[PDB]
């Protein structure tokens, strides 16, 4: 687990198609270290997920997958509210 | 596909179907997918090693996924190898697909060999990382790195998570590939899996320390003294 | 890879006469040739290289020209000191080649 | 160019090895010239064996000597060396060292050449 | 209504692209009978839906439709919570 | 598009906009779309019948939908019929589209006729069922069955919801199509809509009971004794 | 701000592919005026959004965008329920 | 991307991340995207004006978005201009893309000029409006209008939110384009940016008041008396 | 082959029908041979009319007799039959039965042939 | 056709302008015929200058007179006018008016032609 | 754009003889030509247009025919009243053109 | 569909002489032919089939060969018992065809 992370991401913080940085000035980058094991732990998580992802893809017809994060948000909400909530119960996450 | 959560700068993994009331998700912007490079674990990145981790199968469709952020690559590849019969060993990249944009050394590989039918799939099922996307196969002439994808739930926090080495393949995977390192179109050095991207550049710098490219057909292959 | 021949195997040159060596390559290389003077028992010395350019310390008597596959090397007023085997070397590709040299006799 | 200096001639029993060497002068030659060798068998011209580029420590040789002749040099003394292994009667030759402008894979020649030395068997 | 159902589905219960059952060993199958009229009733439902679906498609630009089930989940959640809930009311499905 | 719900192994249909508090949906995995075959209602599946339920219109785009599960088909079709002028009557299937994989008898139909411009749309608006997908049109050389799609909400429960007959078309739909059943490339039997997939196989088995394929140009069309 | 709106929309209110109005009788239209400034205000909103939209698109790989309205619905629900609700609080929109 | 909300027939704009408890969204059908035309603000719609608001850049991919409803256009364009070297200045429209269907006057423009490489992007970043979709670039031979997109949340309410003028370009954008208005293939009137779509039709009606099209090669360009 | 047995000759008034038959021997012939018929009009050779494959119960015939001659057989007795409907003067012929190896749509012939029988009018 | 009526001849100093006119009859000619003009320089035939279509108020002219001759007409009187600006010796000509069937960009001619008038310099 | 020539520059026609004008275009326009009679000091009058169709008020003596690039115009029994310069006008394209006319003398 | 001719219509064969029948197809079918012997008033009997293969019970005197479109059938030492009409049958396609037969006379 190389503990020094050089990462890059989409530069979407905060523009005209022929008056802008082509499609090259669309990346941003920085450095993180393995604080509390975050870099190593993330790599192990990413490694396990390879199997989960290959089955996921085998099971569908979507050719370019965009639905995963939104699908997860939907189930997240359904877990909190699966068509029902018990206000007096221990299991709806209500304060 | 589990979702890791970062809590107090600590990575914990939540059960998919658990009522994890500690996890607060106010926006879809907290959900990110990250492409990580197979460098993190110390795996060798040279050319013979990459070739040995690739293979083919027909009758299996390719699949594509998207990602938000990823790791910087020290090494990446760009393969455009022809089949012994003159046809391409690899498919055209789909529209909208571009190679990996964040790499220090790219190993650009061409040459020829007796490529089987089917797609160039990764041996361990790793994904080929492209520009904000990844797929199960290698596309012709497109730069890529190898990797894996993790899915994270972030708390609100502000974290935000070059040269070409030219190689020529020969018989591409049939027991061994007799790769040559190209110095110029006439000058070659037989490749040996001891030479790192840095050594190859340093060897190239030394060759032109007292020289330049000229013109014609010398076609000479050099070996390194093993010492 | 390159190919060069030998011609004549032996040339007869009375001293004071002009000697001629005929270099015939299988490749269009008259600009990538070299000629050497090898006295019996001695190392060969470069006379001319490329085409007609003379090597360091070589008398003006040594000259030549050519095009494509052929080059003619000549020695004006060849002297006793010049009765050497003259070789046609072709250095254009690898492996490099050579003629077997032309001996000169009086 | 440099003074090309060659070792003494010798006769070995067939199958024996000969270490051929040329301790030529010139330090700068490590970057400017390749060290080249030929095998001038009797009745033959200067058959190419191989060449060395000490600044890189890179070498090349003819297919005729693969598995037979080691091509190397002592970079600090600019001494050329060859290992003529499993020497036979067909290897009778005058072996010579010379300095050829760095080759790469382009047209090149030497201006100077040594006297060479005889290596034979029985 | 033929009451004997031979069905097949996607074999996604519970894997490497060139070390797996091509893309053929991705189906599973079994038998159901028309218990309580489920087979016949489902066919009638599927028949009515033909119209609903053709209008749905005429009205959009999506070329390959993947959004229907997720869209339904979204509206399901909005029906439970259409931007508001009345805890003291008869209509939020809260116990 | 209503959603049926299965409750206590009983199919009930819920109003789309009703606050149906009896319906509990904890996961998207409970929502399924099912492709059903037009066999369930006893509709004839022979070749003339299939031809008569198809037609064309230009100026209308095709549409595609996905599905999760479906019914096994006794019968399916694979059409690759050319136009009288030599052009194809049908469009190429899009990438990712494969024919229906779960069929006992496929009626593969070719031959020629004066096909109009436009797409080969189903007459009643039924969908053509393909491999986990369905569409409004027929694609060339792709196997399909005809069907409908139901949408269900399941409770948590564990339910989970070959030969080729070769035919040659002639004038494809202009009043009648003079279909021939191909036994071999020379041997034909004029098709009559009394012969089931099973009878056609049995007739083919009988023909080769005392025979085999040979070689050339006999081009003979046989009729069945009507008895 | 021209205050007279002639608008058209998708005719999806309330059908067979080769027995229907081609793909031409799929539009409906009508007239609205600038009541209370709605036409002018909408145009100004649409003008501001040009920037928001161009960044949105630069930041993604989606080639034909369909996800915006659904994504907004998801966040709408998460704002009401971001994995948690406080029944006794001032900020869950509960009556 | 803010969402406007219409409340009591008044347009108010809600903060994206605000807990706006006055906003009730029971169905996704309340969320609409609307394409508006750049006519609303009085911007000139003639041909030279449109040309001057377009330009090119390579190295930037095109993007496409969808919409539900939009404004009727008085004016739209259909560009199919060739490059001086004979190649097209514009890309093919993607499958499923059709031109804008709700326009009174279309300015169809062809002819030639020294078009640069890259895509024909709008100068202010406005979108080109097509049939229920919009994009950042102009497609060859496809009708479009220029516009912007607003996003609205509606309360439950029932609101629901031709001729061709042929022009020939000359040097397309290099300082000026010497546009001609085509009356017939031989008869031209040099274009001047004073002539509205209506004046052009009226001028065309007058020309054929006492005339018709005939046959051959007159190739005469007329000017208007400036009065 | 089988013994080919044919019915007696007859004369009908024009427009009448004749049932022509051949109760040839051979049960196995139902799968091995087609039952074939020809019309040997005077001055002509053996013009083909049609053939039967009893194991399938499949038949075929010449265009010349479409709507005129029924081709069938009694599978249980291997009796060939034809119905020469609307018989005319042009149909004067010796009608014959024979056994041709199962045809399919490939090259075939008979080894044996019957004596045939005359059918005519007026 | 119409009676073509032309103005009197005149001589100007070089560089001066001449307003040439033809108050021909015919109101209907505003839609049926173009008003055409030529410059018949001595020794030359009827060189084309331009034409007017009053119903549209559309005009066209030869490249030879761009920036030199204004082509117009008084639609209400059907009077043709030209402004021969910066008149020179090379413009000596008899200027003529005529009525050519509406041109568009198709083949056309006049049946009638005026007498014309001389315009020259110095 | 169109091109027309002049031929002959002058024709000699005793009155009572048939006069001939030869019109040779560079274009295939015999159907888009016009011929005019111009008496000295007079406006030209259309005689014939298109090809052979006569203009209003023109005597039958005026006739002609042609194909492609060439047309021949003739005047039967030319009289004293007809000693005019005859012009070949081509009206097919723009700019329009003309021959310089054929003068007729006794 | 196939086509076959008749040739000669009649052949003269004294008994003991070799008889010849000439079969000329319009198709390259010499391997898909059959020959039959038809005595007057009798059913035809297969002599040979395919090309040269003899039918059951047929004397060696009956023989023949061919290629492509033509086949020659011969009967060595034809006897009194063999004065039959010999037919060329072609069985290659459907409809099948035949020559009209060659009569043999002394
Ligand atoms: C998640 O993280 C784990 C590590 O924690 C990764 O584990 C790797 O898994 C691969 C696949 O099994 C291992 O690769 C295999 O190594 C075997 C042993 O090789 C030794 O000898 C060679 C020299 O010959 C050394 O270079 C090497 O380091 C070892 O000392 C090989 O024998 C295997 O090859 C055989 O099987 C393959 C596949 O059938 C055939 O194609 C070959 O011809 C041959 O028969 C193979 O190379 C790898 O060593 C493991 N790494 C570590 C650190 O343990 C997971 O892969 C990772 N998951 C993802 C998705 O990235
Ligand atoms: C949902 O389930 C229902 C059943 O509950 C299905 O109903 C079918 O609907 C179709 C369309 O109307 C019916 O097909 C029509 O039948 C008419 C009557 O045919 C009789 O005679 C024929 C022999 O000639 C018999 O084979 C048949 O069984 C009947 O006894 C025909 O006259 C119709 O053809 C005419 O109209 C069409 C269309 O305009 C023209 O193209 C023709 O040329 C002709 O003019 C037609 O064939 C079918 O019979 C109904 N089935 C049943 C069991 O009632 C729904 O279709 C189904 N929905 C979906 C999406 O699958
Ligand atoms: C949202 O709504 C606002 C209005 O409220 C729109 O504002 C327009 O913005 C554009 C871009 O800046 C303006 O266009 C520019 O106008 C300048 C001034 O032109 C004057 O003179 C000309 C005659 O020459 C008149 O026709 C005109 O009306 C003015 O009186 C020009 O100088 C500009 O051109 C220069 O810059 C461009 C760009 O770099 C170069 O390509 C040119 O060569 C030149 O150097 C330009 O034309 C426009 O006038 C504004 N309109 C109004 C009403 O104010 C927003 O555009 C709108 N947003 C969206 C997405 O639609
Ligand atoms: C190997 O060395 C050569 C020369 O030092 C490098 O090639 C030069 O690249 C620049 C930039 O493209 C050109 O302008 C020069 O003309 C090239 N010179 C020669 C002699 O080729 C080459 O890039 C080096 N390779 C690597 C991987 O660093
Ligand atoms: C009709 O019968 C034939 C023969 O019994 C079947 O054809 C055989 O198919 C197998 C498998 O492809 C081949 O190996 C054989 O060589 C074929 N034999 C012949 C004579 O063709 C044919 O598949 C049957 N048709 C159906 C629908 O069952
Ligand atoms: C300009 O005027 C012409 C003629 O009035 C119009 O052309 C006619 O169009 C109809 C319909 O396509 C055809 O049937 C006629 O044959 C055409 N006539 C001629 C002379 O071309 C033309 O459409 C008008 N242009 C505009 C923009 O209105
Ligand atoms: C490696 O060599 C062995 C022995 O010849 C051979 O069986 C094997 O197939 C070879 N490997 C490949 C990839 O061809
Ligand atoms: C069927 O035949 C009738 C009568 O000839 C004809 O009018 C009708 O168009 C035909 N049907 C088709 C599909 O052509
Ligand atoms: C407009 O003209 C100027 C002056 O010649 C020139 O510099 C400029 O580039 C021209 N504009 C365009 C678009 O070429």
């Amino acid at each position: 687990c190389n503990p020094n992370l050089h990462y890059w991401t989409t530069q979407d913080e905060g523009w005209i198609p022929y008056f802008g940085p082509a499609a090259e000035g669309i990346y941003t980058e920085g450095i993180m270290h393995n604080q509390n094991g975050l870099i190593c732990g993330l790599r192990q998580l990413a490694n396990e997920t390879t199997q989960a992802l290959q089955l996921f893809l085998r099971a569908t017809t979507e050719l370019r997958t965009f639905s995963i994060l939104n699908r997860k948000a939907i189930d997240f909400l359904l877990q909190r509210w699966g068509g029902t909530c018990h206000i007096l119960g221990p299991d709806c996450c209500i304060e | 596909i589990p979702l890791g959560v970062v809590h107090n700068n600590t990575l914990q993994v939540s059960d998919i179907d658990k009522l994890v009331c500690r996890d607060k998700l106010s926006s879809t912007s907290q959900l990110k997918s990250v492409g990580l490079n197979l460098e993190g674990n110390g795996v060798a990145t040279d050319v013979p090693t990459a070739t040995k981790r690739w293979g083919f199968r027909a009758g299996v469709p390719p699949k594509v996924v998207n990602y938000e952020a990823g790791e910087w690559a020290e090494n990446c590849y760009n393969l455009d190898i022809k089949k012994a019969d003159g046809s391409e060993c690899l498919p055209e990249a789909p529209e909208g697909v571009r190679g990996f944009p964040r790499c220090r050394y790219v190993h650009k590989v061409s040459g020829t060999g007796p490529c089987p039918e089917g797609y160039a799939f990764h041996k361990e099922g790793a994904f080929f990382l492209y520009d904000r996307l990844a797929s199960t196969i290698i596309y012709r002439s497109t730069t890529f790195s190898e990797g894996v994808v993790a899915f994270l739930i972030l708390p609100e926090t502000k974290k935000d998570f070059t040269v070409t080495l030219n190689y020529v393949a020969d018989n591409f995977g049939t027991n061994m590939t007799n790769f040559l390192f190209q110095v110029d179109h006439l000058t070659y050095v037989q490749l040996e899996p001891r030479f790192t991207p840095q050594f190859l550049v340093q060897l190239n710098e030394t060759i032109y320390t007292n020289g330049r490219r000229s013109n014609t057909t010398g076609t000479l292959i050099w070996k390194v003294n093993p010492t | 890879e390159i190919v060069m021949t030998q011609s004549p195997a032996i040339m007869s040159v009375s001293p004071g006469k002009r000697a001629t060596l005929s270099c015939r390559a299988s490749q269009s290389v008259s600009s990538n040739l070299a000629w050497y003077q090898r006295k019996p028992g001695q190392a060969p010395r470069l006379l001319i290289y490329g085409s007609s350019t003379r090597a360091t310390g070589i008398p003006a008597r040594f000259s030549g020209s050519g095009s494509g596959t052929e080059f003619t090397l000549t020695i004006s007023s060849l002297q006793s000191e010049d009765f050497a085997v003259y070789y046609c070397l072709q250095y254009y590709n690898w492996p490099r080649t050579f003629g077997q040299g032309t001996k000169v006799e009086i | 160019q440099v003074q090309l200096v060659q070792s003494g001639a010798e006769v070995k029993k067939p199958g024996s090895s000969v270490k051929v060497s040329c301790r030529a002068s010139g330090d700068s030659f490590s970057r400017k010239y390749g060290i080249s060798w030929v095998r001038q068998a009797p009745g033959q011209g200067f058959e190419w064996m191989g060449t060395i580029m000490p600044i890189v420590g890179l070498t090349t040789s003819a297919q005729k000597f693969q598995g037979r002749v080691t091509i190397t040099a002592d970079k600090s003394t600019s001494t050329a060396h060859m290992e003529l292994n499993s020497l036979t009667s067909e290897d009778t030759a005058i072996y010579y060292c010379a300095r050829d402008e760095i080759i790469g894979a382009r047209p090149h020649w030497f201006d100077s050449w040594g006297q060479g030395t005889l290596v034979t068997v029985s």
